């Protein structure tokens, strides 16, 4: 019967690893690098678009940075199509919470929910897991500014600074070196771009090969603003920090 | 009986590759060339009508398809897969949008829905991926004109101009030299015909080429008068004669 | 509007002795003012020395008996031909009745046999499963005519010993099978006189350690 | 639905998927449980390969199932969340239907039953998780400490460890822990728990987590400085 | 029917009549309205005979499984709650039950009132049935915590008698139970006909009646 | 739950020494309208059973099809279908009685009253009744609807109890049935003159008589009846 | 070889190996004999024990007052199939007031076993059955194979060493068929038939199991000192 | 791979045969039936000295008149015990009586072969079911994952089973007392166990008509162990 053709996606190896999860992580390691840095007065999200073309319409393009709600955003590393499935689920979950409790969803609760969905695909159903790793950047009134990551295993952890995708080993070393606790957003912006500029596989880091976003309390009085940077605005911040 | 294939047929290999998606992209590569170019006041999509037999009436086989009055689509790869995707794309435009908001979806969101259908064929049980890449050209009020590519993985990207299928690498190079941000629609049609001639071997005329545009509103194609706000479809398929007229000034 | 219930009349009577038990019932079947049958059996040998009668709506009564007979059959299959005790049958019948709590069997059920000490046993049920063991019980159309007579002549109620004047009761001496059948026949002859749904014939089933025996007696056919 | 039998017997009478789930537990960070005379202490290892971590928001290793019971684990982190959620739901369901909080033995029996169910159900793999469940029964002052594993077997322990290098810390506990006279105070119990982790951990900085559970729903997590004082005292006595 | 139960120093007394009625007709006079759930747990029956009987036997099985699983006797509170949740499923469907779950557990003597309407109430004194209103008068006036077992058994018996006399749908005989920490003890069947005359003479009550 | 539309009236029957007789008129009434005049309400099953049906005709036609299908199904993988393992009156009845009671228990009854008349393998007479409620009974005489009120009294004068059955011949029994059908034609407003009669004998087998008429009717005394009390002319 | 992984796969010569392997389980089972006359039908079964402390596994199962069988192979599969027969016999009685024909009982078993040989996921039954009964056409004996094949016979035997008893019955055919109105002599012929399949061990009091059904004889099973008469 | 419900060429179910191998790895459990009662005993086999041995529950009550000992993958037994307890209590609900030991055993064995592609695999545990009823008296059954159950006068399951069974072959007779059976289980357990038998690593239990199913205290078993040592030293 059909058993003959079943790959058995949800089994342990003799060493106690999940085959498909490990191979999904291998896929993600070839994806464009995404970096998240948390500061005292905000969060930075930086990400590298993969070998683009001159004929790609950049200003209407979005492959890395997505908005989950007004307070929370995500950087993607892996299969974009798989990520959009999860992103829409997270957007719905955030709205369900808001409808139920009349309060914006705490960041961790949203992260746990998505991570639980990923976990399910590794334990039951016989389907391949989602080949996606997220960096969650968000704010709530309990813990303030928060950075999380999740991977196909469905395991998630909190960070002060973190990278996913390609060259994370090199990127994490550079972040661990220059990061300090009393750091500010403007400094974190500079750190993120400098780290991408050194880890990138491209010849030079340009505006057309980047997606950038900040979450700042730099909004008029006690409130939070999400800024998805435009192509011209990425070009300006590259000149300001002294990369181009 | 029962469908007992409740498991994925597309899985990650040790190298991190999704084999069936790669193989689907290979099928797209073998397919006939199709392209899309975006102008300031319009979009053009074009392809070759590769007739399987001269006894076959190639007019009955439509490679360029209307999805909504302001959105059109063309493909490269497996024709039957494209035909069912067009049926589903047309339906989802109504069920997931028009029946809710009372208006047709913007290009990017219809593309998003088509992409979702193609992603699910890449993860769901007992199915293979669609063996096609789509080029979807369209217009809407708040985003203006736009051109999107959709791949077997479900990934989609917006383009100023592009090409897919047999001679895509050469065609994309040709488009890079000719494309600028000040092109009028007629200039884009002219460039589309030049680009397409390079990939075609045999006859090159209005009967062997299929070409459609997203441009100005066509009140003559609306089918009724009396409502000022309803000005007609922006999608228009060029006739055999209309193509031949532009081949003389080529 | 369709009424799924009916009333087939009839009356039944169970009396328990010291080492025996009887279950009697008239053989008349009726609808409204018409007679369907002058002889339509209403008391059945269900097996394992148990007799049973479901009186009221005959279609529901026939179904219940049919199900209990079936329950006895499967009790043997599942438990190595073990004999179903009268107390175990009663509990089983409760669950048959309550399984239709929201569309009841419109019947009053009585079973009779011998308990595990060999003594006579009678159990009576309400239409939805409430059951109780008793020494004497009449059910059906003329139940209210017969029961007071049995309280007086079986349990010696309101009867005292002459000379004492209400100070000392009549002692509860057990009855023989011959004395019991007399009370049964007089009960049904009296009920036949004053109740229009009772008559035609009387069929009595007697249960002893030796088995199940039958006795039939005619009644007035008016 | 996906019905495939993933956990099955092999010719030698082994269920490899359950045994491979134990290998996932062996890979997991070390967890230790020690019960004193009037308390239970749960110690947990934090691997220092991950720095630049935000310790405020990172999921803690010890999880409260109810106000009087806690659960720590070793193995797949994502798998542990599913067991913890189920346990928490059952704890409230028990209070709701029986008007008493769960006993530690009951909660353990439930969690172990869930684990077992995933070893003979179609289309699912076993949990790659072993748990240590500790606490005090309602209106009781006797300490409780149980362990579970992927196969679904569970048992009570005077002291126990699970995870990577658990063989070493179990060796330490077997010679140091006396049944006739267990850790009489909280200090003695915590000290023994820290000592046991210091055999394996590496550095005694932010790598050791300690959670003390006392009777009548008195649960508290020690801070870095409080634990660091134990690490200091232990090594100063060792220099002799 | 008339049933009652009350907690006191030395446990809980449980009493009930034995009459069953089908309209004005007295169907039975020997019915058992107290139910034996376990050696330490009793349940009363009022309203639907079948309903009360079926669901409390269902509860008893539920309680027995609990003992096997947990190696521990169920509490009075948990038992009453299992019943309450069971009948709550069928609310508005036509069930008719008024019960009392009486027992001794780790918390001492326990007494819960449970009905088909959905009420579940802990209390020291309850009476349910058509004759409850007559029984309450005797209970409330004579009930104390410091009551002897002899006096407590009489109170529960005398209270049923009051109701059996006045209420047309109550009578027959009195069944008595005493629940201790060592389990429940049956204290006999007492015919109301004989009991009435005895109590009249010894107590002096019921002066209006002639005998 | 429904209401009957097109209906059939009385079915009457009785036992005699060697078999059973059953009869029913050929009318299908539509309320007070005597709509259909050629309706057969006696339906033979094999050569040993006749099922007589009263009540709703659409439900009758449904039952008629169940019985026709029952014969077909019994012959499947049955070499003794025309011999030892042929359908018995008791098998046919119990099947119908099962269906009737099941349908009433779903509150969607077959609005009929049925009499199954036949002779068993051992020569024993079979005569049993079943209706929309699943109520069953047997008696030496059986009748449905108006027949229960008017025919049974006449047939019970011939066979009052079980011991009168051997004393009753086929000529006497048929005579009684034919007289009962005349009385029903006098007194039942939903009856017809035309009827069918079936005899199932253990010796001579199944005799099915069609197109029978009520005859020897008394109407002459009507000429003398004038007015409603005081009128003389 | 490559075509025995499941029941849904024919081999290149048109064989179903999983069914043939299920057939093999019957040959490993203990011997049981069936035979009949015109008035009665008899089952004789050699029961098997695990060891001296153990009981002797029961081989004969009653289905109705007029029908029953003996098993050889997987006992749980016999419990499932006999339960199905009990239900079918019971459906026939409750609905049609009719005792189920033995031939029709065989047709129902055939069809139930067949479904397990043509569908993926399931497995064939691993047991052989000998059904006896007395119905309206007299005494009957059936042999059931889990391939689905059911056969009506005068006599037969299944299980280990069953060929010896089957040969004996083939010789005795003309004799035992005539044993009418004599249950003890028909059982004697059955006990003598099963004896031809014995090696080393002999028929003891707790080893032998006999069952009979007939004209005025309900299906009854004889075990223990009740069969000492026939030893 | 291959089906879960597949027959081998010898006519055996692969998975059932493989589960029997898992049971051979399990700790020893012994049962002896007498006219005065049935005794059940088990090897606890703690993996470490820190493990509180009294929490090891390998002897289990099903009803007041039925007990049960297990050997093999003991986690698999929990749902079998749960079903058995439910079956026993449910029958008491439907029939107002104790359930026959054989009928209870048959109910447990009906679960055994409910596996395929229902549960995904057979049970990896064997059960000794001991009890008493009025019809057949004191009984001992051995329930396997094949769905088969044999009645036994005496039976041993687990790692030291064939060695223990041979010993039970010689020692058992129809006139054994309860005390004699208790010492006999302790004797044979001590013989097949790796570690030295004491009250902490071994557990006794019995079922009598009067007192019902009882698990023995460690203090009570300790005296029976001391009584065993002295009687072996007596000759
Ligand atoms: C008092 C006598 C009256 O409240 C007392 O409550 C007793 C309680 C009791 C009796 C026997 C056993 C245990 C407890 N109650 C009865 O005697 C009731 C009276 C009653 C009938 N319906 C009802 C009652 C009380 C309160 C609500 C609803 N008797 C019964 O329950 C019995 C006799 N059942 C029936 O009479 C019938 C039922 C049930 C039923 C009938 C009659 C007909 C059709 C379907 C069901
Ligand atoms: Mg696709
Ligand atoms: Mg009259
Ligand atoms: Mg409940």
């Amino acid at each position: 019967g059909s058993r003959r053709y079943d790959s058995r996606t949800t089994i342990f190896s003799p060493e106690g690893r999940l085959y498909q999860v490990e191979y999904a992580l291998e896929s993600i390691s070839h994806a464009g690098t995404a970096i998240g840095i948390m500061a005292s007065d905000g969060i930075v999200l930086a990400a590298e678009r993969k070998v683009t073309s001159t004929l790609l319409e950049q200003d209407t393009s979005t492959e890395k940075l997505y908005k989950l709600n007004d307070k929370i955003a995500v950087a993607v590393a892996g299969l974009t199509a798989d990520a959009e499935i999860l992103i829409n689920t997270a957007r719905i979950h955030a709205q369900n919470y808001l409808k139920t409790y009349n309060e914006d969803i705490p960041v961790e609760i949203l992260v746990r929910r998505l991570s639980d969905i990923k976990q399910g695909y590794t334990q039951h159903g016989g389907l391949r897991p989602f080949g996606v790793s997220f960096i969650y950047a968000g704010y709530d009134d309990r813990y303030g500014y928060q950075l999380y990551t999740s991977n196909p295993s469905g395991n998630y952890t909190g960070w002060k600074a973190i990278s996913v995708g390609a060259n994370t080993s090199a990127a994490q070393t550079l972040l661990q070196m220059d990061y300090k606790d009393d750091m500010k957003v403007d400094d974190a912006i500079e750190l993120a771009l400098k780290t991408l500029s050194k880890t990138t596989d491209s010849s030079a880091l340009t505006y057309d090969r980047l997606e950038f976003a900040t979450i700042r309390k730099g909004a008029n009085d006690g409130e939070v603003y999400q800024k998805i940077f435009k192509p011209q605005e990425i070009k300006d911040i590259l000149v300001k920090t002294g990369i181009t | 009986m029962t469908d007992r294939y409740s498991f994925s047929l597309t899985t990650f290999s040790p190298s991190g590759k999704l084999g069936q998606i790669d193989y689907a992209l290979t099928a797209v590569k073998q397919g006939v060339t199709s392209l899309g170019i975006k102008a300031t006041n319009g979009v053009v999509i074009a392809t070759e009508k590769k007739s399987s037999s001269p006894l076959a009436m190639s007019e009955t086989l439509s490679k360029v398809s209307l999805l909504t009055p302001d959105i059109g689509a063309v493909y490269s790869g497996m024709g039957p897969d494209y035909r069912v995707l067009v049926d589903k794309s047309r339906k989802v435009a109504h069920t997931s949008y028009k029946r809710i908001y009372g208006e047709y979806p913007p290009t990017k969101l219809l593309v998003s829905e088509v992409a979702k259908i193609m992603q699910e064929a890449t993860q769901s049980g007992g199915v293979r991926p669609f063996g096609v890449s789509l080029l979807i050209a369209g217009h809407d009020e708040f985003n203006g004109f736009s051109l999107y590519q959709v791949d077997p993985s479900g990934s989609y990207f917006p383009w100023k101009a592009t090409a897919i299928g047999k001679g895509s690498v050469a065609a994309k190079t040709f488009l890079e030299k000719r494309w600028n941000d000040e092109l009028e629609l007629e200039d884009a049609i002219h460039i589309a015909l030049l680009t397409l001639k390079e990939s075609v071997e045999g006859e090159f005329n209005g009967d062997t080429i299929e070409l459609a545009i997203i441009g100005d509103e066509n009140p003559d194609l609306l089918g009724y008068t009396g409502i000022p706000t309803d000005k007609g479809p922006r999608f228009r398929k060029l006739t055999s004669q209309e193509i031949n007229d532009r081949l003389e000034a080529l | 509007q369709f009424n799924p219930y009916g009333d087939n009349g009839g009356t039944i009577l169970g009396i328990a002795g010291e080492d025996f038990a009887v279950l009697a019932g008239d053989t008349r079947n009726i609808t409204d003012y018409s007679i369907n049958s002058r002889y339509e059996p209403k008391v059945f040998d269900c097996g394992d020395n148990i007799v049973m009668s479901a009186n009221g709506f005959a279609a529901d009564g026939d179904a219940l008996v049919k199900r209990f007979k079936n329950s006895v059959k499967w009790y043997h299959f599942d438990h190595n031909d073990k004999k179903l005790s009268i107390n175990s049958a009663a509990r089983n019948i409760q669950h048959l009745l309550y399984s239709r709590r929201f569309f009841p069997y419109y019947v009053y059920n009585i079973i009779a046999g011998l308990d595990e000490d060999g003594k006579g046993a009678v159990y009576s049920f309400d239409p939805v499963g409430s059951y109780q063991r008793e020494q004497c019980r009449a059910g059906g159309a003329a139940a209210s005519l017969i029961m007071p007579f049995l309280d007086n002549q079986v349990n010696f109620k309101n009867q005292y010993e002459p000379g004492t004047n209400g100070k000392v009761k009549k002692p509860l001496k057990y009855l023989s099978v011959e004395e019991v059948i007399k009370l049964v026949r007089d009960s049904f002859t009296s009920a036949t006189e004053r109740h229009i749904q009772v008559g035609d014939g009387l069929e009595i089933l007697i249960v002893t350690k030796d088995g199940v025996r039958k006795e039939f007696y005619e009644l007035k056919r008016d | 639905g996906y019905d495939r039998a993933l956990s099955i017997f092999s010719p030698d009478g082994h269920i490899f998927q359950v045994e491979y789930a134990l290998e996932a537990v062996k890979r997991g960070t070390c967890a230790v449980g020690v019960k004193g005379k009037n308390c239970v202490v749960l110690g947990c290892e934090r691997r220092s390969t991950l720095k630049l971590q935000d310790t405020r928001i990172t999921p803690s290793k010890v999880s409260k199932i109810d106000s009087h019971v806690v659960l720590s684990f070793s193995g797949l982190n994502a798998d542990s969340r599913i067991l913890i959620e189920k346990a928490r739901v059952e704890a409230q369901s028990h209070r709701l239907t029986l008007e008493d909080p769960v006993t530690v033995e009951y909660l353990t029996r439930y969690v172990a039953g869930v684990q077992q169910r995933y070893t003979q159900s179609g289309g699912v793999r076993p949990f790659g998780v072993s748990t240590l469940i500790a606490g005090f029964d309602p209106r009781d002052d006797e300490p409780k400490l149980y362990q579970t594993e992927p196969s679904g077997i569970y048992s009570s322990w005077s002291a126990q460890t699970i995870g990577r290098n658990s063989k070493t810390v179990r060796e330490f506990l077997e010679k140091n822990y006396d049944r006739k006279e267990p850790p009489a105070t909280v200090e003695e119990c915590v000290k023994l728990t820290v000592r046991s982790l210091l055999e394996v951990v590496q550095t005694g900085a932010k790598n050791i987590e300690i959670t003390v559970v006392k009777p009548d729903s008195d649960i508290v997590a020690l801070s870095s400085e409080e634990i660091n004082q134990y690490v200091t005292q232990i090594e100063q006595e060792k220099q002799e | 029917t008339t049933t009652l139960a009350f907690k006191f120093r030395h446990g809980v007394i449980v009493a009930a009549d034995s009459r069953a009625t089908a309209g004005a007709y007295i169907a039975s006079q020997t019915v058992k309205k107290v139910i034996e759930i376990n050696p330490y747990l009793l349940g009363t029956m009022a309203g639907g005979a079948a309903d009360c009987s079926f669901w409390e036997r269902l509860l008893a099985r539920q309680c027995r499984i609990y003992e096997l699983r947990n190696k521990e006797r169920i509490s009075v509170a948990a038992a009453s709650k299992l019943l309450a949740n069971m009948v709550y499923q069928y609310k508005g469907m036509g069930l008719s039950m008024g019960t009392m779950i009486c027992g001794w557990d780790k918390r001492g003597p326990g007494l819960y009132y449970v009905d088909s309407e959905g009420n579940r109430i802990s209390g020291a004194t309850f009476s349910v049935g058509s004759g409850s209103v007559y029984a309450y008068g005797v209970l409330d006036s004579n009930y104390k915590w410091d009551l002897s077992v002899e006096d407590a058994l009489y109170l529960g018996k005398r209270s049923i008698l009051a109701a059996a006399h006045r209420d047309a749908y109550s009578g027959g005989s009195v069944n008595l139970y005493h629940v201790t920490e060592d389990g429940w003890i049956y204290h006999g069947n007492h015919d109301v006909g004989e009991l009435f005359w005895k109590v009249k003479e010894e107590e002096g009550s019921f002066n209006n009646v002639i005998g | 739950t429904q209401q009957p539309i097109v209906t059939g009236t009385s079915v009457i029957s009785m036992k005699y020494d060697n078999g059973v007789i059953i009869a029913a008129d050929n009318l299908g009434s539509y309320g007070s309208l005597l709509r259909f005049n050629g309706v057969e309400r006696l339906i033979p099953v094999g050569d040993n059973t006749v099922v007589g049906i009263s009540g709703d005709i659409s439900d009758m036609q449904h039952i008629e099809r169940l019985l026709k299908d029952l014969v077909t199904e019994n012959a499947y993988d049955n070499p003794l279908a025309d011999a030892e393992e042929a359908l018995e009156p008791s098998y046919i009845f119990e099947y119908l009685a099962t269906v009737m009671y099941q349908r009433r228990s779903k509150m969607n009854p077959l609005w009929n009253a049925i009499i199954v008349a036949g002779v068993q393998s051992n020569g024993d007479q079979f005569l049993r009744y079943v209706n929309l409620l699943g109520v069953t009974y047997s008696s030496p005489t059986l009748a449905t609807g108006f027949g229960a009120h008017m025919a049974n009294p006449l047939l019970r004068k011939v066979v009052d109890r079980e011991s009168d059955i051997p004393k009753t011949t086929v000529q006497v029994a048929e005579e009684a049935i034919v007289n009962a059908m005349r009385v029903l034609y006098y007194r039942d407003a939903r009856s017809s003159r035309n009827f069918s009669l079936a005899i199932i004998d253990k010796n001579t087998g199944l005799t099915f008589k069609k197109n029978l008429q009520v005859e020897n009717m008394k109407w002459d005394f009507a000429k003398d009846i004038k007015g409603y009390g005081t009128q003389k002319i | 070889n490559n075509y025995d992984g499941d029941t849904v796969t024919f081999s290149p010569t048109g064989r179903l190996f999983q069914v043939e392997y299920a057939l093999e389980a019957i040959k490993q089972g203990s011997v049981t004999v069936g035979l009949r006359s015109n008035t009665h039908a008899v089952l004789v079964a050699l029961k098997r024990n695990a060891d001296e402390l153990s009981s002797y596994q029961k081989k004969i199962i009653k289905c109705d007052e007029h029908m029953g069988l003996s098993l050889a192979g997987l006992a749980p599969d016999a419990r499932v199939l006999s339960n199905y027969l009990r239900q079918q016999c019971n459906y026939s009685s409750l609905v049609f007031n009719r005792k189920l024909a033995v031939e029709r009982a065989g047709h129902l078993l055939c069809d139930k076993a067949q479904k397990n040989t043509q569908s993926y996921g399931g497995r064939p039954y691993g047991v052989g059955l000998l059904i006896i009964g007395y119905d309206k056409s007299g005494a009957h004996l059936l042999e059931f194979q889990p391939s689905g094949n059911v056969t009506e016979l005068y006599g037969t035997a299944i299980g280990a060493r069953s060929q010896g008893a089957k040969t004996y019955l083939e010789r005795t055919l003309d004799t035992f068929i005539k044993i009418d109105g004599n249950p003890d002599e028909l059982i004697k012929a059955g006990v003598e038939a099963i004896s031809q399949s014995l090696r080393d061990e002999s028929l003891t009091v707790d080893n032998l199991s006999i069952a009979i059904v007939g004209k005025d004889t309900p299906f009854t099973i004889y075990d223990g000192e009740a069969v000492a008469k026939y030893i | 791979d291959r089906g879960v419900s597949t027959f081998s060429p010898e006519g055996r179910l692969f998975q059932v045969e493989y589960s029997l191998e898992a049971i051979k790895l399990g700790s020893t459990a012994i049962g002896i039936a007498t006219k005065e009662g049935v005794v059940l005993g088990v090897e606890k086999r703690a993996t470490s000295p820190l493990l509180e041995s009294d929490s090891i529950e390998k002897i289990v009550e099903i009803d007041r008149h039925i007990g049960c000992a297990m050997s093999g993958l003991t986690a698999d037994a929990r749902s079998m015990i749960e079903h058995a307890r439910t079956a026993a209590v449910t029958h008491n609900l439907y029939y107002d009586e104790d359930i026959n030991v054989e009928s209870l055993t048959q109910s447990v064995c009906d679960l055994a072969l409910r596996f395929g592609e229902l549960m995904s695999r057979p049970f990896g545990v064997a059960l000794l079911i001991a009890g008493h009823d009025a019809d057949d008296g004191y009984q001992l059954f051995h329930a396997e994952p094949s769905g088969t159950f044999y009645r036994y006068n005496a039976k041993a399951i687990g790692s030291g089973s064939e060695g223990a069974q041979a010993e039970l072959l010689n020692e058992w007779h129809s006139s054994l007392t309860l005390k004699e059976a208790e010492l006999l289980v302790l004797k044979i357990l001590k013989q097949v166990m790796e570690e030295k038998l004491d009250e902490n690593n071994a557990q006794l239990s019995c079922i009598t008509k009067q007192d019902g199913f009882k698990i023995y205290d460690n203090e009570k078993t300790a005296e029976l162990i001391k009584e065993l040592k002295e009687k072996e030293a007596a000759e």
